[PDB]
């Protein structure tokens, strides 16, 4: 019907597109440049393999554009929009896991499901988000 | 710290299996000097005192700061060498003049104190990988990019009419077509 | 601290081991 | 380890535990040595802790009545 | 002992898949394990051993003393 | 069976005929070295380079006790192997067509079939590349254990 | 007596490598390989954790015969093997089975061959 809308080719397409957007679909999925970068600072984080919190990843995300001139980088609010984006369209998860330090506290830890294998095509094509790889 | 390599233990091998071949590890270019003689040239020089060059002071000022800062955000990092003290820099200052004294003259030059501080920055980071990287080489777009993110410093707008955009670029020296073709990538950037 | 765990043992079939 | 305890300083003489345990659900209603864990299931032998809810005077009271001593099992 | 071990199971021949039991090579240890996860088993409600953090069930117990 | 007249043969050689090295038993021990302290480093690292020195003066001393004027390749062998004892087909080419598909070369998990002859020969493998209807088959097989499929002969799927 | 009926109310650990037994007789030919592969490679070295196998190598592998395409469906049927709780993991990243050396060679020889 797709074959209908234009007035077994496609299917090995379809099923590049809806499986993994990691392959393509990824792109689409970080449409926006500054998710893109959100997304490389998440990674970068990735190196403390801590509590990814909102905090913990928002302040490396500050230090590493005060480093990398890209932008002005965003609000805490704004960043917090950005990983909502992110994780609707299920790329990198978080949960609300607890910690003991005065009650059951509930932060994001998140987890990212890409590789920097699959970030170098995806960065290398983008030579201005390369500057922060 | 003796990272098992290969090349060591062939050349390093290599040439002591030669010492025993050849008892002189001085290879075809090499100019070995007896100990005696080498004493003597250098006590030379150790009867000598140069005298401290007055340039190079405020680059050797600045060295200490460098030395200083970094140590304070390296403190509890990896290279755990703390708070490089004024005696690293009266240190350096020393090495700078026996440098001098085998250069045999009285002013120290900007390339010795130079190689002094190459000295004290080897001993550095000679723990682990012993490697860097370099990315602002290319540069064809990001280049006017920078330019631009200096302007904003100054102003810090996204305007609709470039005008001293385009007089420094011109300056710069790269071409109109391809600041457009920016121009075009950076606003469809959203920027 | 090698413990003889329980792991290393002969399982045996709930059959066999019922009958 | 109050059965331990207990056998050590009885004044081999006893062994039998019939009466030894009657008096112990005796002292349990009395909550003289009551349990940290519930009401029903400590007479199982589950997780299962006991302790005494006496104050020290009234340890000294019972020490001299029965004749025996404890100023020395307390040692500092 | 194992001898009296295969003494006894090949001792009950009428039957079928207990004489098929009798033959395994690796018989002793296993009836060793049947025997004693029967004990133990039945020497926890007895009160004498206790079965310390069940689901770990590593080491335990041994609450009775004679004494 | 001699045991004390050994003496007045060791003292000889020390005084008769020295082995003083072979340009060949170096080319041995160091590469031999190179292997010790490339291979057992995981045991205690016990490769510090003046091993290699004893590795020397054992052989050099051996071949004196040999009394032989050369450091034989061998002398060497008996020399590391004593150190021993006081220390002591089509997968490879499915790899390569995997870091192939890695990249977007094929750009899909479909490619042509001129892909494919792209990356037969002009790669690393010479002749191991069998005949056309033997490298199908290979493919057939690649295909039954669902690595590579069929379909729009141009490309494949 | 045994305890007859008392032995049936009362259950201990006989009462994990078999569990996961049954359940690799029920399931896909892609799963059976996948497995089959991890067993090999983590056999090869009672299985310990020592002869495991590094989840970097064990995509390389999983890619090179063609098997997995990325880390995340390698992950993904992983996970059914980790969501029952049929292989372990610890770190090198060394998925382990901690199923006997007997017992897997077993599942070789007898459901996965």
């Amino acid at each position: 019907e797709i074959y209908e809308l234009e007035k077994l080719n496609y299917i090995a397409k379809v099923f590049s597109k809806f499986v993994n957007n990691n392959s393509t679909r990824t792109r689409i999925a970080k449409l926006n440049i500054q998710q893109k970068l959100i997304l490389c600072t998440i990674i970068q984080s990735l190196k403390l393999n801590s509590d990814a919190t909102i905090d913990e990843s928002f302040d490396h995300y500050i230090k590493a554009i005060t480093k990398t001139d890209t932008l002005a980088p965003l609000q805490r609010n704004e960043f917090l929009e950005i990983c909502t984006i992110l994780e609707t369209c299920g790329l990198v998860s978080i949960k609300k896991t607890k910690c003991k330090g005065k009650t059951k506290r509930f932060v994001d830890k998140i987890d990212v499901d890409l590789d920097m294998r699959e970030f170098y095509d995806e960065m290398t094509k983008i030579s201005i988000l390369k500057p922060f790889l | 710290l003796d990272i098992p390599s290969r090349d060591d233990d062939e050349k390093l091998a290599e040439h002591v299996t030669y010492v025993h071949m050849h008892n002189k590890q001085p290879d075809l270019d090499f100019t070995p000097v007896e100990p005696s003689k080498m004493r003597e040239y250098i006590a030379y020089a150790k009867t000598k005192r140069p005298v401290m060059s007055e340039a190079v002071n405020d680059y050797v000022v600045q060295a200490y700061i460098r030395l200083r800062q970094d140590s304070k955000r390296e403190m509890d990092s990896k290279f755990s060498f703390g708070q490089a003290t004024p005696r690293t820099l009266l240190g350096i200052i020393r090495l700078s003049q026996a440098l001098a004294k085998l250069r045999l003259a009285d002013m120290v030059d900007i390339d010795d104190v130079e190689e002094a501080l190459r000295l004290v920055r080897v001993s550095k980071e000679s723990l682990y990988q012993e490697t860097n990287k370099s990315k602002e080489d290319e540069s064809p777009t990001t280049k006017i990019f920078t330019i631009i993110k200096k302007m904003l410093q100054e102003t810090g707008k996204n305007t609709l009419s470039y005008e001293n955009i385009v007089k420094t670029v011109r300056l710069r020296g790269f071409t109109m077509l391809q600041l457009s073709n920016c121009i075009q990538e950076y606003s469809y950037l959203n920027v | 601290k090698s413990r003889h765990t329980m792991s290393m043992a002969p399982d045996v079939t709930r059959e066999e081991f019922s009958l | 380890r109050l059965l331990a305890i207990f056998q050590a300083i009885f004044p081999s003489l006893m062994k039998a535990n019939i009466e030894v345990f009657q008096n112990l659900s005796e002292l349990h209603t009395l909550k003289l040595i009551a349990t940290t864990m519930n009401k029903n299931i400590d007479y199982l032998s589950p997780k299962v802790r006991w302790k005494v809810n006496v104050p020290w005077e009234i340890i000294k009271e019972i020490s001299e009545s029965v004749h025996f001593n404890i100023s020395d099992y307390f040692s500092d | 002992p194992k001898e009296e071990i295969l003494n006894f199971i090949r001792k009950d021949p009428s039957n079928t898949k207990l004489l098929e039991l009798a033959e395994t090579p690796d018989a002793f240890d296993k009836v060793a394990l049947i025997l004693f996860m029967q004990a133990i088993f039945a020497f926890e409600n007895m009160g004498l051993i206790k079965f310390q953090s069940t689901k770990s069930y590593d080491l335990v117990e041994k609450c009775v003393w004679r004494g | 069976v001699t045991i004390p007249f050994l003496r007045k043969y060791v003292q000889y050689a020390k005084e008769r005929v020295i082995p003083q090295l072979t340009q060949e038993a170096i080319n041995v021990i160091v590469k031999n070295y190179t292997d010790l302290r490339n291979d057992d480093n995981t045991k205690k690292s016990p490769i510090t380079a003046r091993t290699l020195e004893t590795l020397i003066r054992l052989a050099t001393a051996h071949a004196k006790v040999r009394l032989s004027k050369t450091v034989n390749k061998v002398d060497a062998k008996v020399a590391a192997n004593l150190l021993r004892f006081a220390l002591l087909r089509l997968s490879l080419i499915s790899g390569i067509i995997a870091r192939l598909m890695q990249t977007e070369i094929f750009e899909e998990e479909s490619y042509p079939v001129a892909s494919l002859f792209e990356r037969i020969n002009e790669e690393l493998p010479e002749e191991e590349k069998f005949s056309a209807q033997e490298y199908l088959a290979g493919l057939k097989i690649m295909s039954d254990r669902n690595n590579l499929m069929v379909a729009d002969d141009k490309v494949w799927r | 007596e045994p305890s007859t009926v008392e032995s049936t109310f009362q259950d201990v650990m006989k009462m994990g490598a078999e569990g996961a037994k049954y359940v690799l007789q029920s399931l896909t030919v892609n799963s059976k390989k996948m497995y089959k592969l991890l067993i090999e490679t983590q056999m090869q070295n009672r299985g310990t954790q020592r002869t495991g196998v590094e989840l970097k190598l064990f995509n390389h592998l999983c890619a090179a015969d063609f098997i997995a395409s990325n880390e995340i469906a390698l992950r993904s049927m992983l996970r059914e093997f980790i969501e029952h709780k049929m292989a372990n993991i610890t770190k090198m990243e060394i998925i382990w089975v901690p199923y006997t050396y007997a017992e897997l060679e077993k599942l070789l020889k007898t459901v996965l061959n």
